[PDB]
RNA sequence: CUCUCGGCCGAAGCGUUUACUUUGAAAAAAUU
RNA sequence: UGGUGACUCUAGAUAACCUCGGGCCGAUCGCACGCCGGCGGCGACGACCCAUUCGAACGUCUGCCCUAUCAACUUUCGAUGGUAGUCGCCGUGCCUACCAUGGUGACCACGGGUGACGGGGAAUCAGGGUUCGAUUCCGGAGAGGGAGCCUGAGAAACGGCUACCACAUCCAAGGAAGGCAGCAGGCGCGCAAAUUACCCACUCCCGACCCGGGGAGGUAGUGACGAAAAAUAACAAUACAGGACUCUUUCGAGGCCCUGUAAUUGGAAUGAGUCCACUUUAAAUCCUUUAACGAGGAUCCAUUGGAGGGCAAGUCUGGUGCCAGCAGCCGCGGUAAUUCCAGCUCCAAUAGCGUAUAUU
RNA sequence: UACCUGGUUGAUCCUGCCAGUAGCAUAUGCUUGUCUCAAAGAUUAAGCCAUGCAUGUCUAAGUACGCACGGCCGGUACAGUGAAACUGCGAAUGGCUCAUUAAAUCAGUUAUGGUUCCUUUGGUCGCUCGUACUUGGAUAACUGUGGUAAUUCU
């Protein structure tokens, strides 16, 4: 015996049909629009939405005054409103079924850095996150698939130690300025 | 200059004769701050000599801001030598470990097991 | 394996002693020999020929004298 | 196996110790003692995991061998000593007395008590027998045997015992209309007034208990501890007064405390 | 659904018995 | 007297017994020392017996895969029951003696099989289901195979002993010593699996014990079993190119974005690496934090499978000529091969992707 | 995500299997920059094992006459630390494996009013009408003499 944990998850599912042109076109459209690395990012977002929809379906079969349904539905709807997918007015258990993949692809730090004008394309956003130029609140965030919470969105900034933030121009600028 | 010492959850252990605390270190440009001047800043903070205080477990967060470790301040150095683990005392040079390996003393133990009487003290 | 010490030398010797031996078939069907010592006595030095005494451990099959002997080179 | 077990894994430990999963392979095996191992606290878990005085089992041993821990008024230095229900823990150097009493979630609360209260405790009598030249004996839940008790004390009653002398001070009879805690089952840690018991001869008696908020429940008779006479208690109570809030009310109280303190 | 003992009620049988259904308490932790 | 739902219970009274292979009724140690020649305060070891805890052990009720090319089985040598005993920690055919003739079975007994340890659980799955569970938690079992025992609270113990069987070691030939299904390691076996490393610092365990010990366990090494995150570029100006807004009958004319080719330019931004130090830790390594160096495509160069259909992606060019080969399946190849071997090009997934097998 | 496509004919509609398709595991091939976790001699052979380690232990409080010690102050019985040894306790836990095993194990559910239990905790321990201001004999360690090729032999 070891004091180690063996619990783990696969965070995506591979589709049933390998070569279906409608799926291929739709997935490449999502990748090119949100600047994702591969199909597995699409499949991961699709897996997360499928799990949320399964939970909502399971809660809708329960009685409208059932305690479990009320409590778990309130938690589920609160979590969906907190990250910025649902809105406060549309916070009902049957409106979870009106959720698309592009709602969840909009809350990514890549998409938010591009939307805030910090980058000049979506691929520029992915690079600039990977370069450690973007902080959220006070923490430097290195992941582009970081889901931005709605309260967290109001201050996404340029990472004081970055060249585009506080200062200290980088390796190339230091080398080129040390020419003459 | 820019290095800051702040103290989170604080306890006075009267049973082990010490003050227990969590230290947050803010050092925005520099590396992880060495333990020695953490002990210096913590000595000026708490008005005690730095030879009775022990700090450990400092993990610098991603990005390069805070560093959180655990610290403790003893009432006296005698209580420190009575309560500290031996490795934290030896990091101050107040203790030394034996240089024999585990293998050497296992083999010596079984070789001594094979003999009887004060001939045990001869073999080794 | 890595070879730096005498303890690792003994470990390597212990490895080489206990191994699955690869058998080469051409060695196995014939009667081969490595020469540990060599002695020469000429029948006629002007002829530059004489009998040669090759001593070593036989390795292959049983060595019969009636069969010829090939020196490799 | 060939004889008694001496080890205990963390996974198979009781869940009310709130132990980790990745700190180790082993949990502190409680000693044999006045309480069952499933329903006690080893002294090491109390003295570092709840009170955070120590950080290792070594520091716990160092605290105990200085003789600063007293359990029921006697100095214990065993770090796995089983300290259980209604149990007074005295630390005289820091001058603080706790009692081990359950929470509503089934877990041993750290309940700080006044040192006047640290002089006595309550005990539920497990059996009564006459023996050895006609002398009556109580056996409580703490494996205390008390010779010469009051003849009105019957089984399942709660005696109050002062710890310095160890003898009976005053008792409460098991009666419908008396305050109780539940010491086992799903209702572990809930306090209410007994409304009914129904008797099943040759089996368990199920005792019905009504809360102060009117939520009725039932347990077995073996899981009932009488606390006070009527509706008032004889001991101090933890922060939640023995009522089990539903998870909706807990969420509401959590959010209200979030909104109040910002 | 009711005759006796105790304070309109508690004890005593219940009712041919079950099967079924609802509740309750018991059902390790890890896993889910 | 007290108690249970119920005693042949607990307590009481009487007459005796009381094992020499014998039962309790203290010839034991430490610390302070102190008061009316004597009394004493804490503690440590003790101890028969009652309870408590940790158990364990025999019982209760229900539940297990395949097989009838297994239909009757059990009882002479206990099979089912009665009576008395013996033995055992206790209840009991557990054994004995004497009796009775029972007990089980198509509601599948008895026999055989199982690539059978059982559960918690795992994979898959609309709903129902099928399959897996040697394997870290709980229970059992066993230490080469049987069998017997000593000691002890507890063992039919195997890092205890005694035999026999099978292996096998040292011998001066008389004798002596063995048990990795612990950790590491080796041989063998195979399609199939790691270091003869460091430490008791953590978790806990044992002991006369705050101190000793622990291949338990922890730490590194190996590690594409498998799971998570995530690089291999981004940008701007020019040159062609589309699609839009305005003005023009139209042609056209522009300042609006977008796009790649750039055998075009350009500086900015970075980690992979090299590497002080701090940090981490029992001591380290790694991660994290940090100085110095570190990027223009001939580099810091992405693979693996495919391109007739199923099934996304060429009727391109050379070779071959029912050959070599491909092709899960339908089929292709016999002189114009969309299928072989290649070159170019495209497609799919991607730090992964093919194949074999079991299984859903 | 409650899903199907190719193939029997001259063509058609069926039955129907074969093949494709997706997962999950075991092996294997080619390839492999970074980082966090992480299974790993189960399957065949519960086959066989060189070497080394895996179980020992002392407090003020069982027994100190090893100058083994710096060392008391000296007729101070025993200052103190203490090897060895005797005594006590533990070695029945943990670890490994899955051969056997089919109402057996095991799981839930109950019984001991049919038993035993080191330890811990509480009680009990002048409840007996019958040399003690302290009994006896040994034996280890140690000194010495040895045996056997050899053993944790004696």
């Amino acid at each position: 015996p070891v004091a180690r944990s063996w619990v783990c998850r696969k965070t995506y599912v591979t589709p049933r049909r390998p070569f279906e042109k409608s799926r291929l076109d739709q997935e490449l459209k999502l990748i090119g629009e949100y600047g994702l690395r591969n199909k597995r990012e699409v499949w991961r977002v699709k897996f997360t939405l499928a799990k949320i929809r399964k939970a909502a379906r399971e809660l809708l079969t329960l009685d409208e005054k059932d305690p479990r349904r009320l409590f778990e539905g309130n938690a589920l709807l609160r979590r969906l409103v907190r990250i910025g997918v649902l809105d406060e007015g549309k916070m009902k258990l049957d409106y979870i079924l009106g959720l698309k993949i592009e709602d969840f692809l909009e809350r990514r730090l890549q998409t938010q850095v591009f939307k805030l004008g910090l980058a000049k394309s979506i691929h520029h956003a992915r690079v600039l996150i990977r370069q450690r130029h973007i902080r959220v609140r006070k923490q430097v965030v290195n992941i582009p698939s970081f889901i931005v919470r709605l309260d967290s969105q109001k201050h996404i900034d340029f990472s004081l130690r970055s060249p585009y933030g506080g200062g200290r121009p980088g390796r190339v600028k230091r080398k080129n300025a040390k020419k003459g | 200059d820019t290095v800051t010492i702040r103290t989170r959850k604080f306890m006075t252990n009267r049973l082990l004769q010490r003050k227990q605390m969590v230290i947050d270190v803010l050092h925005p440009g520099k590396a992880t701050v060495p333990k020695t001047e953490i002990r210096e800043k913590l000595a000026k903070m708490y008005k005690t000599t730095p030879d009775v205080i022990f700090v450990f477990g400092f993990r610098t967060h991603f990005g390069g801001g805070k560093t959180t470790g655990f610290g403790m301040i003893y009432d006296s150095l005698d209580y420190a030598k009575k309560n500290e683990p031996k490795h934290r005392l030896a990091r101050h040079g107040l203790y030394e470990k034996k240089k024999t390996s585990r293998k050497q003393r296992k083999e010596r133990k079984n070789r001594m097991k094979k003999v009887r009487g004060t001939a045990k003290a001869n073999v080794g | 394996l890595l070879l730096d010490t005498q303890q690792e030398a003994g470990m390597l010797l212990r490895q080489l002693a206990n191994q699955k031996q690869q058998h080469l078939a051409f060695r196995d069907r014939r009667a081969y020999l490595f020469a540990h010592a060599v002695d020469f006595v000429p029948s006629e030095e002007n002829n530059l020929v004489g009998t040669l005494k090759i001593s070593g451990y036989v390795r292959g099959q049983t060595l019969n004298v009636n069969r010829l002997l090939h020196i490799v080179g | 196996a060939r004889g008694p077990k001496k080890h205990l894994k963390r996974v198979a430990a009781p869940k009310h110790w709130m132990l980790d999963k990745l700190t180790g392979v082993f949990a502190p095996r409680p000693s044999t003692g006045p309480h069952k191992l499933r329903e006690c606290l080893p002294l090491i878990i109390f003295l570092r995991n709840r009170l955070k005085y120590a950080l290792t089992g070594d520091e716990v041993k160092k605290i105990c061998m200085q003789r600063f821990i007293k359990i029921d008024g006697k100095v214990r230095t065993d770090i796995t000593y089983p300290a259980g229900f209604m149990d007074v823990i005295s630390i005289d150097k820091t001058g603080e007395n706790f009692r081990l009493i359950y929470d509503t979630k089934g877990r041993f609360a750290v309940h700080r008590i006044t040192p006047e209260e640290a002089k006595y405790k309550l005990c539920k009598v497990r059996k009564i027998f006459v023996g050895t030249k006609g002398i009556p004996h109580l056996v409580t839940h703490d494996a205390r045997t008390i010779r010469y008790p009051d003849p009105l004390i019957k089984v399942n009653d709660t005696i109050q015992i002062d710890l310095e002398t160890g003898k009976i001070t005053d008792f409460i009879k098991f009666d419908t209309g008396n305050l109780c805690m539940v010491t086992g089952g799903a209702n572990l840690g809930r306090i209410g007034v007994i409304t009914n018991r129904e008797r099943h001869p040759g089996s368990f008696d199920v005792v019905h208990v009504k809360d102060a908020n009117g939520n009725s429940f039932a347990t077995r008779l073996s899981n009932i501890f009488v606390i006070g006479k009527g509706n008032k208690p004889w001991i101090s109570l933890p922060r939640g007064k023995g009522i089990r809030l539903t998870i909706a009310e807990e969420r509401d109280k959590r959010l209200a405390a979030k909104q109040s303190s910002g």
